[PDB]
RNA sequence: AAGGUAAGUAUCGUUCCA
RNA sequence: AGCUUUGCGCAGUGGCAGUAUCGUAGCCAAUGAGGUCUAUCCGAGGCGCGAUUAUUGCUAAU
RNA sequence: UGGAACGAUACAGAGAAGAUUAGCAUGGCCCCUGCGCAAGGAUGACA
């Protein structure tokens, strides 16, 4: 029968799948079978990142910010329904 | 002193001076057995594995290389010369010389805050660097 | 005795399970700073002189500072008297 | 320095003339110390201004 | 402005290899390398990078 | 097998559920790793069963815990590997003795009942 | 001193630098509020000049204050940093001239506009087609006074005309530095 | 005011209550040259216990008198050359950003030690027409190359 | 460590620690009295002590 | 100073604006109490300006 | 000293105020003096809890760390300086003042 | 390279190219040349 | 090392009075055994240090390198930034005489800080970025000492 | 007598010397 | 049928700290690591070394 | 013709100290949420 590895070894396999998981995607990456990623932006964030370009067109950023958001919330609520029993 | 590299011949120094690039050449010139000398050459040991990144230190006596005394006025008994990429790196001190440090010091902090200087001074492409210290005195007091 | 790999679903020995999960469980980066340092070393070139040099270097200064070494003691740059 | 004795000693100082050449001598020694950091050679005049 | 390029295919075997079991036994290293037929060890060639090299070399059969 | 000395030793069927159980008080802080901590809480009467391991070779430097556990009337039992015992207890090392405390209000008081029963019909 | 404790501004900023001077001392006792001048020449001297804001004041016996809210209903679906937004860039164009910015705020025929609220209610698409105007009506009247192409204009520097940023050169003969 | 050795101004002193349960405090000032490394001069009083036992304003006014005043001593300084209307309104930057910038910043000794003379080179300019005279360092003169 | 190398190793620190206590002693002396040394002097010195 | 104690031991203003389809929202207008002397003071710098501006 | 102290919060704060009177002086500071600086800080910002430690330090502490010493060098004698654990300075502070 | 003998035909110093100094008149032998 | 012995040396004791109990091994090959590992830990313990390689200084930094920037560069930028409380004390006005603050050592003046050459009206409200705080790993020993 | 050399890149002249 | 507990995963939102994170084919470790209160009690990791912009990447200017 | 030594003008001259500063995401802790895995508790139900 199997055995149960402790919680340090638990944290440190995910630590394991997670950097591996980071550096093969900043190979492909460099390799450029997908776009470097876009920075990740807020509300909060709106006239940090985009508030230069923000300033011309102001309801258009807001939009795209939104949409990114969206974006993002649909990707993790779609996950979980494909993740669903 | 006699753990650091010694040179014996003329061609050796030169060598050295052009073996390097990244680094620079610290040559103690003078007598081993000088106590002049010798208060320098453990100060020289007491540092050499700590400037390893960006110096180098050969040791050299004038009497086995007799080729240099004329050139670089080597008659003072103890002379400490700097070196990089083939150029001998002038430094200002407070003395009067400006091209070697004629004395032997005490301190191990202040030989590698001349070096460094050096190092500094050297990358950027100069000829004449600026000592930190001013030796126009011994603050002594 | 057989066990299963908790990592690898696999049989494992019940002997090794211990150490097989100290190393299977290996850190993949830590493989380089093991064999990164050991080739700064293989590369890295000595600061003092070998023990040789030293011991010539030694009796070079032996031969003039006769104020301590030797018997016949003479001048300080002299090499005997 | 000379302010955390002077006020403390206030009347003894008039009385020990050698703590008073005491004092003008560190005093030039504070200046000549200035001095000397601003060029090797010292001044032949140099003004209290 | 050919392709010219089997640097992806670098990258995938790498992955590829990446999820490959190798086993933790260094005998079990060398069975397995008997039997497609590698040395156990290079001139200075440690049990990491032994394993490694096990790795590296069923990432194609 | 390996020992003849093991009265209470238990086979590869309710071993499964034993360390389903000692993962289980580990993800509750309900246990104490360790012969000596094990001794303490029978001591303290607060044990409610201990398991120890029959690969000990000096068996009888945890043969005292059988005999504390007759006396403060505990359930006690024995598995095949002191590794496994070791790694199902939330550490690493081999660990040779364990022991279940109590809780007010457990979520794990039908399962300990349970594991209390089965050991105790096994005795003979 | 009127507004409670977690209402009380904890940043005043102003658009004339004279008005820093008196605010320290009428801001006296509140030595936690940071009162911050301003470079930026912001466009705030026009926002009397809407209708509905300058017949209020053109017409009243005694004096008053009265509350406003420049935000109609744009916050219940835009944040109040692009609300700010949209808002300095429609009184940068409305101080530039008042009547082509009527003409581009009423898009439609119908602008709706009931007395609850100030700007004409346009949904998002609508806001983002007259915000474009008003950027093209703003660089059209800069390049206009400076003789400049828009296009040159790189969006740095579109950001300082919009915002109240621009420099000359009068010292140009102090150039012997280089 | 400014008189009786706990001066008179330390009964108006802010926290005056709060120097009234502190008893003792001149033997922890004598012993706290085992605690702290630098020794204090002023070890024997405590300055708000009884105040500053000395005053300097009368010495600074009549320094100012007897070197000439603000343009006598100005005369001696770079000021005239900066060309200020008037000596009021000004302020003097003890700090340059970058240097003061540079103060925090991760740097090995030998930048450290060259920069804690920068003050050193604005003194020796605010004061160059009086340094750097013929009266004074008697001997030959060289003008700079350009 | 061989007797022979121990013994003569005892020896040599025996020998500068004697010369170590001797100069440390005679630099305060000579610094006491006002005579004139340098600052990495009283350093090492202020050390040895 | 306290006549116990020995050697060995605020910018009034009169307005005040009450908060609260219609835009215009008109606000009373209060006058408030006088102001005592208060335990705070002293929270000026630059006292030469101060006192020029008042 | 009582649970219940009038002058509780005083002698704190004199103690308080008379350790940061060595840093009152002071421009750049190192990683030590950083973290004493937070010490007398925070026990500023909640005296009780600080001084509930400092009761139970006065009533069951009897081993305390290391502390540094060196010299402080007149030319004629030497002056010994010590340095204290920096929490341990706060209630040997306020012992003293009490 | 370290532990060589010096060539036959090597110019001891300057071969390099360097250039000597003369802080003062008194230091250092006769030009002699 | 006697505590940190004093524990092995009671645990391999209690190891063989166990086996003793029970009358196990008379002839005392387990407590040879537990002897042999205690003298194994023990001069384990009292071996000497290894070989520690002293590491070089780093070389002089060349002229510029990318740096990263974010929340954390911005939390940086805020405690070494230049506080107004901070950047008004380096300001040390000029030909105004002040009073010589803290006896115990002038040469410390506060400059424009409070002063009524120039600044603001209103007093230069302290700033609570420069607070100072105290370590993770400090702070958990005061969580685990109380 | 000092502690007071900015380090360089150019063509041109001269001279010894190989 | 839901409710609900716990561990482990995947993501999401938000807060907080950068004098700290990380490695351990180095060693020791519940057969006890480590012990200042309270010790016939406590009782899990510790040490040494290495990486470091006091975790690490891109994009972005100069 | 080699190079050395050497005398001229011509040129530059900041001989200034600087791994410079912006954005995001990883990583650390904590909270919340969704989803899955391993299980495990209390409980609803008349005919």
């Amino acid at each position: 029968l199997g055995v149960y590895l402790t919680k340090k070894e638990q944290k440190k396999l995910r630590r394991q799948t997670r950097r591996e998981a980071q550096k093969e995607l900043q190979e492909k990456v460099r390799l450029g079978l997908m776009p470097p990623p876009e920075p990740k932006v807020r509300i909060s964030n709106l006239m940090r990142v985009l508030g230069t370009e923000a300033v011309q067109d102001p309801t258009k950023v807001e939009a795209h910010v939104r949409a990114q958001m969206a974006k993002r919330q649909k990707a993790h609520e779609e996950a979980n329904a494909a993740r669903k029993l | 002193s006699y753990m650091l590299p010694h040179l014996h011949n003329g061609w050796q120094v030169d060598q050295a001076i052009l073996s390097e690039e990244d680094r620079v050449v610290v040559i103690r010139f003078g007598h081993d057995w000088d106590p002049t000398c010798m208060k320098m050459d453990e100060v020289l040991y007491s540092i050499a594995e700590k400037v390893k990144n960006f110096a180098v230190i050969y040791l050299v006596d004038i009497t086995e290389v007799p080729d240099f005394n004329k050139m670089y006025e080597l008659y003072d008994p103890c002379t400490v010369m700097f070196f990089f990429r083939n150029k001998h790196i002038m430094i200002d001190l407070g003395t009067g010389n400006n091209n070697k440090i004629n004395w032997a010091m005490e301190d191990k902090q202040e030989m590698v805050d001349i070096i460094e200087t050096v190092y500094r001074g050297a990358r950027k492409g100069r000829g004449l660097v600026v000592s930190p210290k001013d030796y126009s005195t011994k603050y002594r007091y | 005795e057989y066990l299963v790999s908790p990592i690898t679903g696999e049989k494992i020995p019940a002997s090794k399970m211990q150490e097989h999960m100290r190393i299977g469980l290996l850190d993949p980066r830590w493989l380089e700073q093991r064999d990164r340092s050991i080739r700064e070393k293989q590369s890295d070139d000595e600061v003092y002189a070998p023990g040789l040099d030293i011991e010539s270097s030694l009796k070079q200064l032996a031969e003039r500072r006769t104020d301590i070494f030797g018997v016949e003691e003479t001048a300080i740059g002299k090499k005997i008297g | 320095a000379l302010i955390g004795l002077m006020t403390y000693f206030r009347e003894a100082v008039v009385n020990t003339q050698e703590l008073l050449d005491l004092l003008v001598k560190c005093e030039n020694k504070i200046q000549t110390r200035i001095k000397i950091g601003l060029n090797s050679k010292m001044p032949s005049r140099f003004p209290p201004v | 402005s050919e392709r010219q390029a089997e640097v992806l295919a670098e990258f995938e075997r790498r992955k590829r290899a990446r999820q490959i079991n190798v086993s933790t036994d260094d005998s079990e290293v060398k069975a397995c390398l008997r039997a497609l037929g590698e040395p156990i060890t290079l001139f200075g060639e440690g049990p990491a990078e032994r394993r490694e090299r096990l790795r590296n070399i069923l990432s194609v059969v | 097998d390996v020992n003849p000395k093991a009265y209470p030793l238990a086979d590869a069927h309710l071993t499964k559920k034993l360390l389903d159980l000692v993962q289980q008080s580990c993800n509750y802080k309900q246990l104490r790793k360790g012969a000596n901590e094990a001794t303490k809480t029978l001591n303290r009467g607060i044990s409610e069963f201990i398991v120890m391991a029959a690969d000990a070779e000096p068996l009888e430097i945890i043969l005292h815990l059988p005999l504390l556990c007759e006396d403060k009337n505990v359930p006690y039992v024995f598995v095949r590997s002191k590794q496994a015992l070791g790694r199902a207890c939330g550490v690493s090392r081999p660990v040779i003795a364990c022991s279940v405390t109590i809780k007010e209000g457990s979520q794990l008081k039908q399962q300990i009942q349970s594991i209390q029963q089965s050991i105790e019909r096994l005795l003979v | 001193r009127s507004l409670p404790v977690e209402e009380q501004p904890k940043q005043i900023i102003v658009t004339r630098k004279g008005m820093l001077d008196p605010l320290e001392v009428h801001l006296l006792d509140f030595p936690n509020i940071v009162i911050k001048g301003s470079e930026l020449q912001l466009p705030f001297q026009a926002c009397l000049k809407v209708e509905k804001f300058g017949d209020l004041i053109l017409k009243a016996t005694e004096p008053q204050m009265v509350l406003f809210n420049l935000y109609d209903d744009w916050l219940k679906t835009i944040s109040s940093y692009t609300a700010f937004s949209r808002l300095i860039l429609i009184l940068r164009a409305l101080h530039v001239n008042n009547d082509r910015a009527k003409v581009i705020l009423k898009p439609d025929k119908t602008t709706i506009t009931e007395p609850h609220h100030i700007w004409p209610t346009l949904t998002d698409e609508e806001w983002i087609k007259v915000e474009v105007q008003l950027k093209d009506l703003i660089l059209a009247d800069y390049g206009k006074k400076n003789n400049v192409n828009v296009a040159s204009l790189t969006q740095s520097e579109i950001r300082d005309i919009i915002l109240g940023m621009e420099i000359s050169a009068p010292s140009q003969q102090r150039q012997q530095i280089a | 005011w400014d008189r009786g050795i706990p001066r008179i101004n330390t009964l108006f002193q802010k926290d005056r209550h709060t120097l009234a349960y502190d008893k003792g405090w001149r033997v922890r000032t004598d012993f706290k040259q085992y605690q702290v490394l630098k020794q204090n001069p002023f070890w024997w009083t405590h300055q708000r216990h009884d105040g500053k036992l000395w005053n300097l304003n009368n010495y600074r006014t009549d320094m100012i008198q007897a070197l000439g005043g603000v343009e006598g001593i100005l005369e001696h300084t770079l000021f005239k050359g900066t060309y200020f209307p008037t000596w009021e309104g000004l302020f003097w930057e003890k700090a340059s950003g970058f240097e003061e910038s540079m103060k925090w910043k991760k740097l090995t000794n030998a930048q450290r030690s060259g920069l804690n003379q920068i003050p050193n080179r604005r003194f020796t300019l605010w004061w160059s027409p009086t340094i750097n005279r013929a009266n004074v360092y008697v001997g030959f003169q060289v003008q700079l190359d350009l | 460590l061989p007797t022979p190398i121990e013994n003569m190793i005892l020896r040599y620190v025996k020998a500068k620690a004697d010369w170590w206590t001797n100069t440390a002693h005679y630099n305060r002396e000579r610094i006491r009295r006002g005579a004139t040394v340098d600052k990495t002097v009283c350093k090492k010195n202020l050390g040895r002590l | 100073v306290d006549p116990r104690q020995t050697q060995f031991g605020r910018n009034t203003l009169m307005d005040m604006r009450l908060s609260q389809q219609t835009v215009v929202d008109p606000k009373g207008y209060l006058t408030d109490l006088n102001s005592m002397i208060p335990t705070h003071g002293g929270d000026i710098n630059d006292i030469k300006k101060a006192r020029l501006l008042l | 000293p009582p649970l219940s102290y009038k002058h509780d919060t005083k002698l704190l704060i004199l103690a308080l105020e008379r350790l940061k009177e060595a840093y009152s002086v002071k421009s750049r500071l190192n990683q030590s003096q950083r973290e004493e600086l937070g010490l007398i800080e925070q026990a500023y910002d909640n005296p009780h809890e600080a001084l509930s430690r400092i009761k139970r330090h006065l009533l069951t502490q009897r081993a305390f760390k290391e502390v540094g010493i060196e010299f402080m060098d007149l030319y004629s004698h030497l002056v010994p300086v010590y340095d204290v654990e920096p929490l341990e300075k706060i209630t040997d502070a306020y012992l003293d003042q009490y | 390279f370290l532990g060589m003998p010096a060539p036959l035909g090597y110019v001891p110093g300057l071969g390099r190219g360097a250039t000597g100094f003369t802080t003062r008149s008194d230091i250092g032998p006769a030009r002699d040349a | 090392l006697r505590r940190k012995a004093a524990r092995l040396v009671a645990a391999k004791c209690t190891l063989a009075a166990r086996v003793d109990s029970f009358h196990e091994s008379t002839e005392g090959k387990v407590g040879y055994e537990l002897k042999d590992e205690i003298e194994r830990k023990f001069d384990k313990w009292q071996e000497p240090p290894p070989v520690k390689q002293v590491k070089p200084l780093p070389a002089p930094l060349d002229g510029q390198r990318k740096k990263r920037g974010g929340r954390r560069y911005r939390k940086m930028k805020e405690r070494l930034g230049l506080t107004e409380i901070r950047k008004q004390a380096n300001r040390m006005s000029f030909g105004e005489i002040e009073e010589d603050a803290y006896q115990e050592d002038l040469g410390f003046s506060l400059g424009h800080l409070g002063k009524s050459g120039s600044g603001r009206v209103r007093q230069t409200q302290v700033n609570e970025a420069t607070k100072a705080r105290i370590s993770k790993t400090l702070q958990r020993t005061l969580q685990k000492q109380s």
